[PDB]
């Protein structure tokens, strides 16, 4: 439930909330699974993937409209580096824009120092970059090869 | 320029936007803080005669 695609990026933690009709031992045998099933990928030096959540209460909707009602429901929120192809994508339609100085005229208008929004962007290409150095393998110093596997 | 007689129209083209610029933007800042460590062990049990 945001554009950006979960296996272009890795997951760098996850947090795993259900309801209802539940048995731990379920949830045990699913997420080894998932944890077995490399499609899914996270990063290699977070071994405890994952934060589990087992609450009793049904699931619950409102009558007139939307959702049908069931009897067990779960929640997935999850940490990934693929954020950064998101907010890079923000970033860059940040300078065509920039580059050509539009509508910083009303940021000034209405109180903006213009090194400030100066300041926001250069952070935001360093927010890149701290995804970026994330998204690496078992090295610390310097050492890594060119091969890549994902 | 040279041209017709008498008066000639007024025209100002001073282009508004910047041109290309110093700002490079994307460079490396700050990766994740990571020490490497060799690390060793000694066993030590009681050894008598």
């Amino acid at each position: 439930m945001v554009k950006c695609d979960p296996r272009h990026g890795k997951y760098m933690a996850c947090c795993l909330l259900y309801r209802g009709d539940v048995v731990p031992k379920d949830v045990n045998a699913a997420i080894a699974t998932i944890k077995t099933k490399r499609s899914i990928q996270f990063v290699d030096w977070c071994p405890t993937g994952f934060k589990v959540g087992i609450n009793y209460q049904p699931p619950t909707v409102v009558p007139g409209g939307d959702l049908a009602k069931v009897q067990r429901a779960v929640c997935m929120l999850s940490n990934t580096t693929a954020i950064a192809e998101a907010w890079a994508r923000l970033d860059h339609k940040f300078d065509l824009m920039y580059a050509k100085r539009a509508f910083v005229h009303w940021y000034v208008g209405e109180g903006m120092e213009e090194g400030e929004f100066s300041e926001a962007r250069e952070d935001m290409a360093a927010l890149e970059k701290d995804y970026e150095e994330v998204g690496v393998d078992s090295v610390e110093g310097e050492g890594e090869e060119e091969g890549e596997e994902y | 320029s040279p041209g017709t007689p008498g008066s000639r129209s007024r025209t100002p083209s001073l282009p508004t936007p910047p041109t290309r610029e110093p700002k490079k933007v994307a460079v490396v800042r700050t990766p994740p803080k990571s020490p490497s460590s060799a690390k060793s062990r000694l066993q030590t049990a009681p050894v008598p005669m």
